[PDB]
C-alpha cells in the first residue's frame, strides 16, 4: 500500500532555515518520480519543485529556484527539502506528492480534489 | 464539516471492514487448486477440443 | 563461345514475375492494404506482371538463342502491339501514381475527400486505354510493320513513330518531373518552416526513383526516336537499353513499396504470417 | 476532533493487518510447487473482423457465444457474427465518445457510454425499426468508465466521479449508489451469482460492494497504481486486477489479501485488461506492447503469448464456454483466438 | 436444407446492405476533420467558442471553412483530473491549448506555471506522441496593459527574465512597446524550450499570438490542419 509520511515544520522566523523530510514507503521509490506540493492559505494547490528517477535532472519554481533544494535516497527511501532563507509569503501546507505511473516522465499531481499519490502533509509557517 | 463528516463515515466503514469472519489462506489456496484441477478437462484453451467439432476451425 | 546471358534473361523474367505476383497476393491477401492510395501501384504491379509473364520471355529465349522471329508473320503484330501497350501503361500508370502524389500533397485538406476506388479505376481505364490506343494506326494500314518472313520489328515510319514515341515517353516523362520538382519544392518549403532558432532527405527518394526511370527507360526511347536517322546501330546496344526498359519494370516492386511507410511495415509481417 | 477519528482509523487498520498478517502461515505460490506444469501454451487467429474506422475500446461476448459486440470511436456500434463474420446490425452513436459496451444477458438491449456521461440502452427486438434508443441513464457527474447488465430491466454504471450506481432501466432513476473510491473508477466485473460485484479504482486498490445493500464489505490494496480492469475468478470467491503496475495480483475474498503477484523484469509496461478462462487456470490479460500474455493462475508463469495486433489491446474478452478468446486493439481490428 | 440457406442468404444481403451503409459513412467520416479544445478554467476559450458558433460532458460546435468542415470539441462536465480521459484524443487532427497570458485577492493562483507543467504533461505523454498541439496565446492585451502599468508577474514568478534578450527571429508588430514584445516572445520561449527539448520529431508545435475577439482564429486552425495533413502526406511517402 502506498503511504508517504510528511516530517518537520513548526513556525520560524523569516529567513530562518528548514529541513522537510518524506519517509516514502510501501513502494518502490527508484520506480517514480517525486515532486513536493504545497498549498498557501486561501488559495489553491501549487507545485513546487520535482527530481527524476536517480536525481539527475531537478526542477524548481521561479518563486523559490535557488532557495529550496530537492533531494533523494534510495538506500533510506526518503526524499529531502531543505528550505533556506524562508520569507513570510512561503508560508503554506507542504505536501509530498508521487504521481501515478513509474518510467513515465509526465505527472499529473497537481489535483485540487483528493490526490490517491500524496501524503498528508506538514504545516510550515513563517511570520515575524 | 466535509472533513469530520468524511472522517467519521470512514471510521464507521472501517469498524465493518474489522469485523468480517475469514478462513484461511491455505485453505483458499487449496479450495482454488481443487477447482483448477477439477474442471481443466471441459476448458477448451488449457485442453484443446478436437478440430472436427471446432466451429472457427 | 559459351555464354552465360542464357541464365541470366531467364532469371530476370523470373524474378519479375514472382515480384509482381507476390505484390498482387500480398495486397489482396492483407486486406487492409486495400485503400486508394494503394490501387495504382496495384496496377503497376499487374501491368509489370503482364509484361514479365507475356512480352519478355519471347525476346529472352528467342532473340538470345535462335536470333529469330520464328513465330511467323501472325504473332509479329501481336506481340509488337502487346508491347507497345503493356510498356505504355506502365510509364502511365507511373505518371499516374506521380500526379497523384502532387495532388495529395498539395491539396490535403481537399483532394483526399474525393479520394476513391472508383476514381482510381476509371483513371487506370483511362491509362490502358490510351495505351492501347497507340498501337491502332498499325492496325488499320496507316504505318504497316517493317516486319519480315523472318524478322520481327516496329514500324519505322516518322509519321508514327515520332507521335508513338512522344505519347509514350516524352510528354509522360516531362509530366512526371514537373511533378516530383514540384513535390520536392513543396516538401521543402514545409520542411523549412519548421525551424526555430533554438528557443533556448526527401531528395534522396526522389533523386532515386528519377534516376532509376531515366537510366532504364531514356536511352530505348532516344534510339527508338533516332532510329530513323540511320544515314544502322550495333544489335547490343540496341537490345541492351530494352533490356534496361525491362529491368525498369522489374525494379518497380523495389521503388513504390519500399519506399512506403504503410507497405514497408506490412511486409514485414509475412515472417509469421506464412507459418 | 480530527485528530480522534485518524487515530482511531489508523488503530483499525492496524488490527486488520495484524489479523491478515497471523492468518499467513502458507501462501499459494509455496503449496502450488508441487502441481503441474501448465506448458508452453501456443494460439492461432481463427477470425478476423473488420469494417471499425477508429479505434475500439471495449467489447461483450454475447450468453450465445455467438454474437460480439464492439464500440468504436467512429460511431459505430457493430453487431457481429463470430461464426460467420457476417456484420447484424451497425448503429450509429449520438456520441462519438464511448468508452464500453455491454450485451445484456437475454439478449434485448444493448449499452454503451463515454465521455458524453450518459448510458444509451439500444433495443435490438423493436417489431419494426431495426434499432432505436430506448432510454438514456443520465445522473452521472464523469465520463462512464465501464457498466454491466444485471437483468433485462438494471444495469450498474461506473463513472470517472469515483461514484458507481445501480440504474432502473424502466424509470431511469438510481436506485442506488456506491461511494468510497478517492479516484475514478475505472472497471467493473459481476460476480457470478451477480448478488456481489468488484470494481477497480486509481486509488491502487479494490472495493467489493453489495447491490442489494449498497455498501462496501471487502477493500484491498495490493496494487500499487491505477486498477485498469477487473474480474471474478470462476468460484466467484476471488478476482483478479490489471494496474498500471504492469503486475498483476490475485485476491481471494475469503482470504482478505493478495495470494499471488504476477511480473517479470522484462515487463514493466501497464496492463490493460484481464480476463479469466473457463477453469481459471489460465490469465489472459492485455498489456500496452501490443500482445497479450498467458500467466499460470496456479504457477504464475507464462505459458504463451498473443501477439499480432498493431496497437494497444484496448480490450480483451472469453467466451462464456472459454472455447474462443477476442482480442481489441486500437488498430480496428478485432483477432479471435483459439 | 432450405431453412438454413434461407437464412444465410438474408444474413449475406444485409451484410451487403450494411456493408454499403458502412462505406458512405467512411467517405463522410474521412471528409470530416476532428479537433480537441483544451486550456485552463479563466481562459478565453469560452468567448472563442461563442464567437465561432456565429450538464453534459462534452459540447459539440462545427464550423466550415473553404469547403472543409472541421470537428471541435470542448470539455463539459468532467474531473479535474485529465491522465485517464486525455487519451481518447490521440486520433484527433490537432489539440488546441489556449493558455490565458494575463500578467498581474485577484491573485487566487498562479495558473501560468500550472499551464506549462500541463503543456509538459501532455507534450510527454506516450500515446499523444503524434497528436501535434496548436498553442494559442491568449490575453495579449491584458499581458501588455499590466507590462506598461509595470506590476507585472513575467519579472517575479520567472527570475530568467532578467537575462532573457529578444530573439533576432521576432517579428513583433509597428507600435508594440519594445517590453510587451520581450515579455511574450519569453512566454513563447518557455513552451517552445518545454516542446523542443524532446528530438523524437514525431511532435511539432505552432504557437499564435491571439485574442478571443480576434475574428482571424478560424483562419489559423485551418492553416494549421493544413500543415499537419501536409506533413503527414510527406511521412508516409517516405519523404520525412
Ligand atoms: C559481335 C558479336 C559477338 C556481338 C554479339 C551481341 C551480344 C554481345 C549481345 C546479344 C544479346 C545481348 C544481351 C541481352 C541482355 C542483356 C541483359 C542486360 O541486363 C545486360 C546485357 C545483356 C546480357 C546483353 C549482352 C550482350 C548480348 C549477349
Ligand atoms: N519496348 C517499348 C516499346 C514502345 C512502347 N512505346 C513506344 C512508342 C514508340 C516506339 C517506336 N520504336 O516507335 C516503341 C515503343
Amino acid at each position: 500500500q502506498v503511504q508517504l509520511q510528511e516530517s518537520g515544520g513548526g513556525l520560524v522566523q523569516p529567513g530562518g532555515s528548514l529541513r522537510l523530510s518524506c519517509a516514502a514507503s510501501g513502494f518502490t521509490f527508484s520506480n517514480y518520480k517525486m515532486n513536493w506540493v504545497r498549498q498557501a492559505p486561501g488559495k489553491g494547490l501549487e507545485w513546487v519543485s520535482d527530481i527524476s528517477q536517480s536525481g539527475a535532472s531537478i526542477s524548481y519554481t521561479g518563486s523559490v529556484k535557488g532557495r529550496f533544494t530537492i533531494s533523494r535516497d534510495n538506500a533510506k527511501n526518503t526524499l529531502y527539502l531543505q528550505m533556506n532563507s524562508l520569507k513570510p509569503e512561503d508560508t503554506a501546507v507542504y505536501y509530498c506528492a508521487r504521481c501515478p505511473a513509474p518510467f513515465t516522465r509526465d505527472c499529473f499531481d497537481v489535483t485540487s480534489t483528493t490526490y490517491a499519490y500524496r501524503g498528508q502533509g506538514t504545516q510550515v509557517t513563517v511570520s515575524s | 464539516t466535509a472533513s469530520i463528516a468524511q472522517a467519521r463515515k470512514l471510521v464507521e466503514q472501517l469498524k465493518m471492514e474489522a469485523n468480517i469472519d475469514r478462513i484461511k489462506v491455505s485453505k483458499a489456496a487449496a479450495d482454488l487448486m481443487a477447482y483448477c484441477e477439477a474442471h481443466a478437462k471441459e476448458d477448451p484453451l488449457l485442453t484443446p477440443v478436437p478440430a472436427s467439432e471446432n466451429p472457427f476451425r | 563461345e559459351k555464354v552465360v546471358i542464357g541464365s541470366i534473361l531467364t532469371l530476370i523474367t523470373l524474378l519479375t514475375i514472382a515480384g509482381n505476383c507476390l505484390v498482387v497476393i500480398s495486397v489482396c491477401f492483407v486486406k487492409k492494404l486495400r485503400q486508394p492510395s494503394n490501387y495504382l501501384i496495384v496496377s503497376l504491379a499487374l501491368a509489370d506482371l503482364s509484361v514479365a509473364v507475356a512480352v519478355m520471355p519471347f525476346v529472352s529465349v528467342t532473340d538470345l538463342i535462335g536470333g529469330k522471329w520464328i513465330f511467323g508473320h501472325f504473332f509479329c503484330n501481336v506481340f509488337i502491339a502487346m508491347d507497345v501497350m503493356c510498356c505504355t501503361a506502365s510509364i502511365m500508370t507511373l505518371c499516374v501514381i506521380s500526379i497523384d502524389r502532387y495532388l495529395g500533397i498539395t491539396r490535403p485538406l481537399t483532394y483526399p475527400v474525393r479520394q476513391n476506388g472508383k476514381c482510381m479505376a476509371k483513371m487506370i481505364l483511362s491509362v490502358w486505354l490510351l495505351s492501347a490506343s497507340i498501337t491502332l494506326p498499325p492496325l488499320f494500314g496507316w504505318a504497316q510493320n517493317v516486319n519480315d518472313d523472318k524478322v520481327c520489328l516496329i514500324s519505322q515510319d516518322f509519321g508514327y513513330t515520332i507521335y508513338s514515341t512522344a505519347v509514350a515517353f516524352y510528354i509522360p516523362m516531362s509530366v512526371m518531373l514537373f511533378m516530383y520538382y514540384q513535390i520536392y519544392k513543396a516538401a521543402r518549403k514545409s520542411a523549412a518552416k519548421h525551424k526555430f532558432p533554438g528557443f533556448p532527405k526527401a531528395a534522396t527518394t526522389l533523386g532515386i526513383i528519377v534516376g532509376a526511370f531515366t537510366v532504364c527507360w531514356l536511352p530505348f526511347f532516344l534510339l527508338s526516336t533516332a532510329r530513323p536517322f540511320i544515314c544502322c546501330i550495333p544489335l547490343w546496344v540496341e537490345r541492351t537499353f530494352l533490356w534496361l526498359g525491362y529491368a525498369n519494370s522489374l525494379i518497380n516492386p523495389f521503388i513504390y513499396a519500399f519506399f512506403n511507410r504503410d507497405l514497408r511495415t506490412t511486409y514485414r509481417s509475412l515472417l509469421q504470417c506464412q507459418y | 476532533e480530527l485528530d480522534q477519528l485518524r487515530q482511531e482509523a489508523e488503530q483499525l487498520k492496524n488490527q486488520i493487518r495484524d489479523a491478515r498478517k497471523a492468518c499467513a502461515d502458507a501462501t499459494l505460490s509455496q503449496i502450488t510447487n508441487n502441481i503441474d506444469p501448465v506448458g508452453r501454451i501456443q494460439m492461432r487467429t481463427r477470425r478476423t473482423l473488420r469494417g471499425h474506422l477508429a479505434k475500439i475500446y471495449a467489447m461483450h461476448w454475447g450468453t450465445d457465444s455467438r454474437l460480439l459486440v464492439s464500440a468504436s470511436q467512429d460511431g459505430k456500434l457493430i453487431i457481429w457474427d463470430s461464426y460467420t463474420t457476417n456484420k447484424v446490425h451497425a448503429i450509429p452513436l449520438r456520441s462519438s465518445w464511448v468508452m464500453t459496451c455491454a450485451y445484456a444477458p437475454s439478449g434485448n438491449y444493448v449499452a454503451c457510454g463515454g465521455l458524453d456521461n450518459i448510458c444509451s440502452i439500444y433495443n435490438l427486438k423493436t417489431r419494426e425499426g431495426n434499432v432505436r434508443v430506448s432510454r438514456e441513464l443520465a445522473g452521472h457527474t464523469g465520463y462512464l468508465s465501464c457498466c454491466r447488465f444485471l437483468d433485462d430491466n438494471q444495469i450498474v454504471t461506473s463513472s470517472g466521479d469515483t461514484t458507481c450506481a445501480l440504474w432502473d432501466i424502466e424509470t431511469g432513476q438510481q436506485t442506488t449508489t456506491f461511494t468510497g473510491h478517492t479516484g475514478d473508477v475505472m472497471s467493473l466485473s459481476l460476480a457470478p451469482d451477480t448478488r456481489l460485484f468488484v470494481s477497480g479504482a486509481c486509488d491502487a486498490s479494490a472495493k467489493l460492494w453489495d447491490v442489494r445493500e449498497g455498501m462496501c464489505r471487502q477493500t484491498f490494496t495490493g496494487h500499487e497504481s491505477d486498477i485498469n480492469a477487473i474480474c471474478f475468478f470462476p468460484n466467484g470467491n476471488a478476482f483478479a486486477t490489471g494496474s498500471d503496475d504492469a503486475t498483476c495480483r490475485l485476491f481471494d475474498l475469503r482470504a482478505d489479501q493478495e495470494l499471488m503477484t504476477y511480473s517479470h523484469d522484462n515487463i514493466i509496461c501497464g496492463i490493460t485488461s484481464v480476463s479469466f478462462s473457463k477453469s481459471g487456470r489460465l490469465l489472459l490479460a492485455g498489456y500496452d506492447d501490443f500482445n497479450c500474455n498467458v500467466w499460470d493462475a496456479l504457477k504464475a508463469d507464462r505459458a504463451g503469448v498473443l501477439a499480432g495486433h498493431d496497437n494497444r489491446v484496448s480490450c480483451l474478452g472469453v467466451t462464456d464456454d472459454g472455447m474462443a478468446v477476442a482480442t481489441g486493439s486500437w488498430d480496428s481490428f478485432l483477432k479471435i483466438w483459439n | 436444407t432450405e431453412d438454413q440457406r434461407n437464412e444465410e442468404k438474408a444474413q449475406r444481403e444485409a451484410n451487403k446492405k450494411i456493408e454499403k451503409q458502412l462505406q458512405k459513412d467512411k467517405q463522410v467520416y474521412r471528409a470530416t476533420h476532428r479537433l480537441l479544445l483544451l486550456g485552463a478554467g479563466e481562459s478565453g476559450k469560452n468567448t472563442i467558442v461563442k464567437q465561432m458558433r456565429i450538464t453534459s460532458g462534452i459540447f459539440e460546435t462545427k464550423f466550415q471553412v473553404d469547403k472543409v468542415n472541421f470537428h471541435m470539441f470542448d470539455v463539459g462536465a468532467q474531473r479535474d483530473e485529465r491522465r485517464k480521459w486525455i487519451q481518447c484524443f490521440n486520433d484527433v487532427t490537432a489539440i488546441i491549448f489556449v493558455v490565458a497570458s494575463s500578467s498581474y485577492e485577484d491573485n487566487q493562483t498562479n495558473r501560468l506555471q500550472a499551464a506549462l507543467k500541463l503543456f509538459d504533461s501532455i507534450w510527454n505523454n506516450k500515446w499523444l506522441r503524434d497528436t501535434s498541439v496548436i498553442l494559442f496565446l491568449n490575453k495579449q492585451d491584458l499581458l501588455a496593459e499590466k507590462v506598461l502599468a509595470g506590476k507585472s508577474k513575467i519579472e517575479d514568478y520567472f527570475p530568467e527574465f532578467a537575462r532573457y534578450t529578444t530573439p533576432e527571429d521576432a517579428t513583433p508588430e509597428p507600435g508594440e512597446d519594445p517590453r510587451v514584445t520581450r515579455a511574450k516572445y519569453f512566454i513563447r520561449d518557455e513552451f517552445l524550450r518545454i516542446s523542443t527539448a524532446s528530438g523524437d520529431g514525431r511532435h511539432y508545435c505552432y504557437p499564435h499570438f491571439t485574442c478571443a475577439v480576434d475574428t482571424e482564429n478560424i483562419r489559423r486552425v485551418f492553416n494549421d490542419c493544413r500543415d499537419i495533413i501536409q506533413r503527414m502526406h510527406l511521412r508516409q511517402y517516405e519523404l520525412l
